[PDB]
């Protein structure tokens, strides 16, 4: 069948009763995307942002991994310029026992403490290690610019 | 250590209800189990609970970002039981009156002392049954409470389960309990 009952129940959930800080609207043409919004952690660089991201249930979900990427552009050492996110458990850490709500909240602690543990090198990611408080200047702009009068 | 025996004694000598017990049980796994109370790793909870229950030990349930290392085989084994329909409920049916008519289809399904996974909604959510004679004793050791259906509080036993919610029982076997119980997964999670 293909877990039709978990499908209507996480979609359900993420529409109706999503996790604090999270919003989502369907996709009036596809069903398998979602239009999420994730507040900027208040005393995060992001506070006052309102973060666009594209969520994807693929044919094979959740045997295969959702897809989620950022469609607002934000300077974190853990997203790139398409907006990839560096989770773990949206690669291959995924399981069919996990959820959808668990990706989301990890996304959302993401913001609020970028992950220095992270083998992908790059630009940003070296400022935040090297120029901390730079790098925190420069999030907060961006965040001004592309988080906000956005929705 | 910890003794799950001792654990059921101190619980029985208290004249608790059926699900005010559950609840305190598992609040008390809960603890131990999933010391964080964070969500994502339901099945790798109950999966613990069984284990528990089962008198393997208590052992810290694998945290999201390990979930793969175990759980994605157990969920492919068991895909038949956790693709179905299970047992859904009927309109104005409550919590309680839910709960007891899926503990039958459990009673009449198990002996004294074994224990099984309870997926709710078709993996969206799990908890553990456990038989022990009369009774089951539903518990959540992810959040520390006792029979829910994915719930962000417990509800009363008098609230109206949501049009045809389904609940779906899986019979795990002893082999695969034993297979866990022999996995480096388990044996690298915190005792206690």
């Amino acid at each position: 069948a293909g877990l039709p009952r978990r499908i209507i129940k996480e979609t359900q959930r993420l529409l109706a009763e999503p996790v604090p800080g999270i919003k989502a609207e369907p996709d009036e043409s596809n069903a398998r995307y979602f239009h999420v919004v994730i507040a900027g952690p208040q005393d995060s660089p992001f506070e006052g942002g309102t973060f666009k991201l594209e969520l994807f249930l693929p044919e094979e979900y959740p045997m295969a991994a959702p897809k989620v990427r950022f469609m607002t552009k934000i300077y974190h050492p853990n997203v790139d310029k398409l907006g990839r996110i560096c989770l773990d458990i949206l690669k291959d850490k995924w399981s069919p026992a996990l959820q959808i709500r668990t990706v989301l909240l990890s996304i959302q602690a993401l913001l609020s403490a970028p992950n220095p543990d992270d083998p992908l090198a790059n630009d940003v990611a070296e400022q935040w290690k090297t120029n901390e408080a730079q790098a925190i200047e420069t999030a907060r702009a961006w965040t001004r610019l592309y988080a906000m009068n956005n929705i | 250590n910890v003794n799950v025996k001792k654990l059921l004694e101190s619980l029985n000598s208290k004249s608790l209800g059926d699900m005010d017990k559950d609840s305190e049980l598992a609040a008390t796994l809960q603890k131990m189990i999933n010391p964080s109370g964070g969500d994502g790793n339901a099945s790798g909870c109950a999966l613990h609970a069984c284990m528990a229950m089962l008198g393997y030990g208590v052992r810290e349930a694998p945290v999201p970002n390990e979930i793969s290392e175990y759980m994605t085989g157990f969920f492919h084994r068991h895909l038949e039981q956790i693709d179905s329909e299970g047992i859904v409920s009927h309109p104005n049916e409550t919590y309680s009156k839910f709960r007891e008519r899926i503990a039958e289809n459990i009673l009449q399904n198990t002996s004294k002392g074994s224990v099984v996974m309870i997926s709710i909604e078709q993996a969206t959510h799990w908890i553990a049954g456990f038989n022990d004679g009369e009774k089951i004793m539903f518990l959540d050791v992810q959040t520390g409470k006792g029979f829910n259906l994915y719930d962000p509080v417990e509800k009363s036993p008098d609230a109206f389960v949501d049009e045809n919610s389904s609940v779906q029982v899986i019979h795990v076997s002893d082999q695969e309990f034993d297979h866990y119980a022999n996995s480096s997964s388990w044996k690298s999670k915190r005792l206690c």
